[PDB]
């Protein structure tokens, strides 16, 4: 539908970033909206036929790029932590004052940090099912904890015998702050008592972390927190 | 699909020799909109001739008003010359003040 | 500009959900109702451009131009309806939808046979690490929250295996 | 003020 | 009495010569008050009446953006309609749009309208109920289906009954000195002998406003429509209008004919005799 890149983006206070948005639907109007805890959908820009129609951002640091057709990239200079939000690109077939339906892109989640030294990948722990649950309810609930990561740019998935599964899975919709510069996230997966007692089946919790890009600077005293996958796994047992 | 312009050339006020006036050429009922109109003094084209903004009537035919300041005299002849795609030759219509 | 009511609504499965939205702009003559699931994009649910009711399935949108008011009625509320519902308007002449603060709707599933239990789970790859699992409790149960520092308690998370009445409420705590 | 609705033909 | 605000759009494609030519003009009754020309150097909506210059810079910035976007809407529509009719890329084509609202003497909405043309003939038009469209041909039926799915009628009706009526009232208030006037025509009569047995009598009407007027001839009190020449009403160039009506009468019978002038500004219909 509408393509937005990247999915996650981290930046330091005062840097510049470009959010890319393009649609190949022949739509003549494109818009930018911002989603925060405060306002779930604050309007930013409205463009018709690549011309600027309205702008409700009180800051001149937000500068869209519409010279190319089907594109409405968004450049943000002098970034501030108050700019942290999910930026939604939208388009519509007809011009802005006459459109009957707006289609929204998948969004870019932007976090602006005071200092990049606090960016840390998660630690992943896999807790094995309680023997009392297997005995009483004949079901086995594995639980996956992701802790000590920052910022909140994580995607958790469950893998059984090399395949990602969705059935019997519930993951927290939002991460919770452990401290000022660390988040935590939980999820659980429930299988059979028979499926857990099979030593052939093995279960892996995978946390994909979105961190620093290959262009950000980092001191040589520690591994730079790049985008990476952290996992924890266990095998079924007849116990 | 194409319509010939109707042409009237006249003054804004009743013409009096020596008193300043406005010479008008009103073209209407024509389609398409491309049209050239000149105001002629003694056969020579007058410069700095203004014209109205293009509008159209109920039947979608266009109309325009070309005008310029002029002072009538006993000897000077005036006219307007209209060219349009429906015209093989430009149509010159002389100003008849005693009409 | 666009006001929505209420800010959050908890409805039992199969129950009625009434969402309200008003505007103060006299040049607003129509509204849009958008729905956004957590972590997804907002998608258009209903639009209405004239006075009266407009019904599509279990959803009915109402428009009252005199009182500048629109309401979204949801009958037979399903757990999948749990989302952020957003009301939008666009006064004649303006060039964009302006959205409200939204109504967070939560539809709790009907758990037929609740069997509350608390289990303890251990991480074998590292000691000094244990958590607690509160599972299979009733939908109306108030899961306690944490004010202590160093302890965390999650919100109710509903999973569904491939079985009958397989719905199961869960919560996790650790320190 | 102008106000022709601009849905593409 | 009643009053109208109307806008007239003209878009002419210029194949091989760049963007189409777009011209927009705004009228209150018979008085033009704004204009936009896509080929002008200003690239702005411009004032054409003294009373509209009172509007602040927000007004002109808004109308300029809005009318520039309309020029792009018509540019795309030209391409779409060029495909609907299987026409070539070489020919030049025209799209025309007229719309506006009327208010009664009480200042309230009376009627709205919007009409679109292609190459000088009807294309699509909003019906008088402001809720449905009339399409002139199969191509316009395609446009009609898009406009119904997009609720264009409801969006057009909300403008016609709202902002159109509202701003028309402000305009009438700002230009109250010149828009609410009725200049009666100044009438006279000319006589030109054409041959030895006939002559032309011409009945003149000058400086009247609004433009509507009726010049009729009678012979011995009986209305005569034969041998009657009647030109179209023309603008004097200062807001007033002109018109004449002529008859070819036999010589010596000039006093058997009377000219009758009817205008809104006349307390009683004028009668003229040579």
């Amino acid at each position: 539908k509408i393509i937005q890149k990247p999915k996650y983006l981290v930046a330091v206070t005062g840097s510049e970033k470009i959010l890319i948005c393009e649609q190949y639907l022949g739509h003549n109007a494109m818009y930018w909206y911002r989603q925060s805890a405060k306002k779930p959908l604050e309007f930013m820009f409205s463009y018709s036929y690549q011309m600027l129609m309205d702008n409700q951002t009180a800051s001149s640091r937000f500068q869209p790029q519409s010279s190319k057709k089907n594109h409405l990239d968004l450049q943000i200079t002098a970034l501030k932590p108050d700019d942290s939000a999910t930026y939604f690109c939208a388009s519509s077939q007809d011009r802005g004052d006459s459109a009957h339906t707006l289609y929204f892109g998948s969004g870019t989640r932007l976090t602006v940090l005071e200092d990049l030294r606090n960016v840390t990948p998660p630690k992943v722990s896999l807790f094995e099912p309680s023997k009392a649950e297997i005995a009483n309810k004949q079901k086995a609930t594995l639980v996956c904890l992701a802790r000590g990561f920052f910022p909140d740019h994580v995607e958790l998935s469950w893998w059984v015998n090399g395949k990602e599964v969705h059935s019997g899975v519930c993951t927290d919709p939002q991460a919770y702050k452990e401290s000022n510069y660390s988040y935590c996230l939980s999820s659980r997966l429930r299988v059979s008592a028979t499926f857990w007692h099979n030593p052939r089946n093995h279960f892996r919790c995978q946390v994909q972390f979105h961190g620093l890009s290959e262009e950000d600077k980092w001191p040589e005293g520690s591994p730079k927190p790049v985008t990476q996958n952290i996992s924890a796994e266990a095998w079924g047992r007849a116990d | 699909i194409q319509r010939t312009p109707k042409i009237q050339v006249y003054s804004r006020h009743p013409a009096e020799n020596g008193k300043s006036n406005f010479l008008n050429c009103y073209v209407s009922g024509f389609h398409p909109s491309d049209i050239e109109v000149d105001l002629l003094k003694n056969g020579e084209r007058i410069e700095k001739v203004e014209h109205s903004d293009l509008s159209f009537s109920k039947d979608w035919s266009f109309y325009l008003l070309y005008y310029t300041e002029f002072t009538p005299t006993e000897k000077d002849e005036y006219a307007c010359r209209v060219n349009h795609v429906t015209l093989s030759q430009p149509k010159i219509v002389k100003w008849d003040r005693d009409m | 500009k666009v006001q929505q009511s209420p800010e959050s609504l908890i409805v039992p499965e199969g129950g009625m959900a009434s969402l309200n939205c008003t505007s103060s702009d006299r040049n607003v003559d129509y509204f849009w109702w958008y729905r956004q699931h957590s972590g997804k994009s907002p998608k258009m649910l209903m639009s209405i451009f004239s006075n009266g009711e407009k019904e599509e399935g279990r959803f009915t949108v109402h428009l009252n131009k005199a009182s500048l008011h629109t309401s979204l009625h949801i009958r037979d509320s399903q757990p999948s309806d749990s989302a952020l519902y957003l009301c939008a308007a666009r006064s004649s002449g303006s060039w964009q939808l302006i959205f409200g603060s939204g109504t967070q709707l939560t539809v709790m599933p009907d758990i037929q046979n609740p069997e509350p239990a608390v289990y303890q789970l251990k991480d074998p790859r590292s000691q000094d690490s244990t958590l607690c699992l509160f599972t299979d409790f009733d939908s109306q149960i108030n899961v306690p929250k944490t004010m202590e520092s160093g302890t965390f308690i999650t919100d109710k998370c509903v999973l569904d295996m491939k079985a009958m009445d397989s719905k199961s409420n869960g919560a996790i705590a650790w320190s | 003020v102008v106000g022709a609705v601009g849905v593409g033909k | 009495g009643s009053h109208s605000m109307r806008y007239f759009y003209t878009s002419v494609s210029r194949p091989g010569r760049g963007e189409p030519r777009f011209i927009a003009v705004g009228y209150v009754d018979d008085t033009q008050f704004v204009r936009f020309d896509s080929d002008a150097a200003s690239q702005r909506m411009e004032p054409r009446a003294p009373w509209i210059e009172q509007e602040g810079p927000e007004y002109w910035d808004q109308e300029t953006r809005n009318v520039k976007a309309q020029s792009q809407t018509d540019r795309v529509d030209l391409g779409t309609l060029r495909g609907y009719y299987n026409q070539s890329e070489d020919g030049s084509h025209t799209i025309q749009i007229m719309y506006g609202c009327d208010v009664g003497p009480d200042g309230r909405f009376l009627r709205g309208y919007r009409q679109d043309a292609y190459d000088g003939k009807d294309y699509i038009a909003l019906n008088e109920d402001l809720r449905s469209w009339t399409a002139a041909d199969m191509a316009a039926q395609i446009t009609k289906r898009k406009w119904e799915a997009a609720h264009a009628a409801e969006q057009q009706r909300a403008y016609l009954e709202g902002r159109c009526v509202e701003w028309l009232r402000r305009y009438l208030e700002n230009g109250k000195e010149t828009l609410q006037r009725t200049d009666p025509p100044k009438t006279h009569m000319t006589h030109h002998p054409i041959s030895d047995h006939e002559a032309t009598l011409r009945c003149w009407a000058l400086g009247f406003y609004p433009a509507e007027i009726t010049l009729t001839w009678q012979r011995d009190g009986e209305d005569q429509t034969q041998d009657t020449e009647l030109v179209e009403t023309r603008p004097a160039g200062d807001g007033t209008f002109q018109k004449w009506a002529a008859v070819v009468v036999p010589s010596g019978e000039e006093q058997r004919y009377t000219c009758h002038v009817q205008h809104e500004g006349l307390p009683k219909p004028l009668t003229l005799r040579w």
